[PDB]
């Protein structure tokens, strides 16, 4: 089996972060990607990156979010300022190993 | 005929290290495939599998997300 | 004696070719490498390029399926 | 650019076909697949095969709709049988080379 | 164009290594046997002229 | 790069004239002075028979006179 | 129907649990094939070099050493 | 509401087959297993077997060429 | 225990084979060899294959006697081409099942 | 490449030893052997050991020379005693792997 | 014969395993819906006894 | 061990009887009081609609005479 672990949680009126760290099966990561979730709602991908680390969102974040990688330490990171109120979900972090979906905890972020 | 005799006495001693000389650069470079493209050939296989399940996740994405979605958008109607 | 180095003579010899057939199977090798070598260079991109625009296509599609999603809930509920 | 110039279909009430034929790259084939639309509406994908004999299928058709391969003439071989009277539609093929996709023609698929 | 250039230079360096190899071989045993066999040959020039002295005393 | 190899080219053929011929003009050095040589020693076999027998032809005189 | 709905919201999740709990040992006893036997395989080829060897080993030993052995040994004639 | 429990006795139901396909696949996959390992012990001994008395012959077709070849040693010299 | 009924052999001068037939154990086939032995001495081998398409041979037998496999049959395949005039000779096949080796007849070549 | 090393040199008028141990590759040894060598003379084995540790030696020491082994540490040992003057030699201990063999050092026994 | 008795013991235990699984599945829910039945009537039997007296008082 | 797989058939049918049949006898329990429940609850519906029905007809009275 494998591990993932989320973090980054916070609140603002404004300065936030969000990491989603693995201890095990480092860097043996094809398309791994982000997601969140709108409480008491469906789940789906926000950002994504790969082995190329090539850069594509989706529509709603195109020049909001910038999201980069270390291929050593096994922990992306992704670029969020301007926020506004209505971008707040439940973000879980994602990764597909040899073919298999593995989901985490999962976390949110807010702005209110 | 002592120094002919001898000659070829000691010529073939360094022709036969050549016989290792040249057979020592064909064993090592020859592992050079044993392992370096073999493993080379898993990397694909294991990159393989991610064109096998973003097909099946986006099969359910695309199609039932929008067989009933259009439909329950359907408003208009 | 006397016909002893005409035995060592064959060995002066023998080598010789032990020597000529075996750098023949170095040259060989060397382009069973390079040419693969070209080969597994198109190939990772060729495939990896198929994937590189194909998370291009599992988000942007989702983007009608969440920018129109936000509608539904207004008369649902 | 690849010439895929699709046939098979047809407008019937029992036992149909949709070969997506070639031009060039004998099984130069990474991931290919097949769309369909029904009129008012854009467009959507049948079913796919990816060149390690790995198929899957849409909900819909299953137990009728069936995709193989044959790339001894470069040509996917997506069966039509038990004609269902939903199954009318408009449908084409597909195809990916170089990244740049590209597109045929299909046909129109009316069964009652 | 590249392929073209680089036809040659494998084509090229390996009649190149084999000239480098060749001579090399060729060269190096023939000189190591020519010095010894001066030196074989000329131990005994001298046999010639320590006996032709030894023929004129007696003689 | 691919000019890179083009500039190899041109002093590739710079070491061929360079070593290359070295070794090739020292070929001629050594075959000349072998056929010296190796001709020689036949020559210098044929004037050492000569004398190497004569001085079994000529010294013979020391026991047979010494019979008088 | 509130006890009866309830009871089937509560029934379905605990056979969704079985089925991870189902796919659990038959993910783990299936890694048991992917390394546990294809090594195996692997000790098969490496224990059959030895019958190549010592064929090759022995193919000059029986014939060459028998050859000239029983011929050095014809002083009988 | 009224019919929801209608579609929630369908996961009841489906979920029911899951497990009872799945364990079929998991019967299936322990004889794969344990009949091999019955194919795996005779052939290692079989293969074995016929190494452990090879040695037995590459040493004992030696004796007759050695305990015969102290003899040449008195009239070659 | 084996029957290698072997056969194949001639007494002639131009063209020969050395085939040793089986009884059981299609390929059952571990180290498996032949045997000749010239009048006024004891045995020797000729050449010897094994399970693995790994052929060699002894000095003399090179250049004109063959050895090759065949599974579908299990009947080794020991061609006599070239006889030379030392090729006179008495020949028997051989094979080790179980440990204990097992012989047949073999038969007497006579070319001169 | 791979290494051995050779040990156990020593005379008497009696006790004896010989070890022959490795550094690398350890226990990855299918068939290996022992040699000695008469001085100017030709070589062949004397003793051998294998994977599952069978018993069986030349002609010249039946109840004469005990061998056995260790697994982990890859040394094999002989038992020499009851010596004749006659037996001295040259030894050097043998290991195939891979199919290839390798030689070390060399060693001699001398009883007198 | 060894392998006759084992013939059985695969095939015994695996009859054996599912009668195991088959009725510790089959008695453990219908177990727990039985006692919430119970529950879920026993409660509502008082509605009877509490409205009975209700029905006696007024009529 | 062939025979230590014999001794495992008497024990294996041994726990047969033991949990298997208790588990088999505690199937009986449950239907034969799963049924006694079950069509009381029918029996206990029909107990409380004609007295809950009767509550509705015979309470009517409350209001209706009241206007007198």
């Amino acid at each position: 089996e494998v591990q993932l672990q989320e973090s980054g949680g916070g609140l603002v009126y404004d300065s936030l972060r969000l990491s989603c760290a693995s201890s095990r099966s480092i860097d043996g990561i094809n398309i791994m990607r982000w997601y969140r979730q709108a409480p008491g709602k469906q789940r789906g991908m926000v950002a994504v990156v790969t082995g190329w680390g090539s850069t594509n969102y989706v529509d709603s974040v195109k020049g909001r979010f910038i999201i980069s990688r270390d291929s050593a330490k096994d922990t992306v990171y992704l670029q969020m300022n301007n926020l506004k109120p209505e971008d707040t979900a439940v973000y879980s972090c994602n990764a597909i190993y040899r073919g298999s979906e593995y989901w985490g905890q999962g976390t949110q972020v807010t702005v209110s | 005929l002592a120094k002919s005799a001898v000659a070829q006495e000691k010529a073939l001693k360094r022709a036969e290290e050549r016989a290792q000389q040249l057979r020592a650069r064909l064993d090592a470079m020859q592992e050079a495939q044993d392992q370096v493209r073999r493993d080379h050939e898993a990397k694909i296989a294991e990159l393989q599998a991610t064109i096998e399940r973003l097909t099946s996740e986006a099969a359910l994405a695309e199609g039932a997300l929008e067989a009933a979605r259009r439909d329950r958008s359907r408003l208009q109607m």
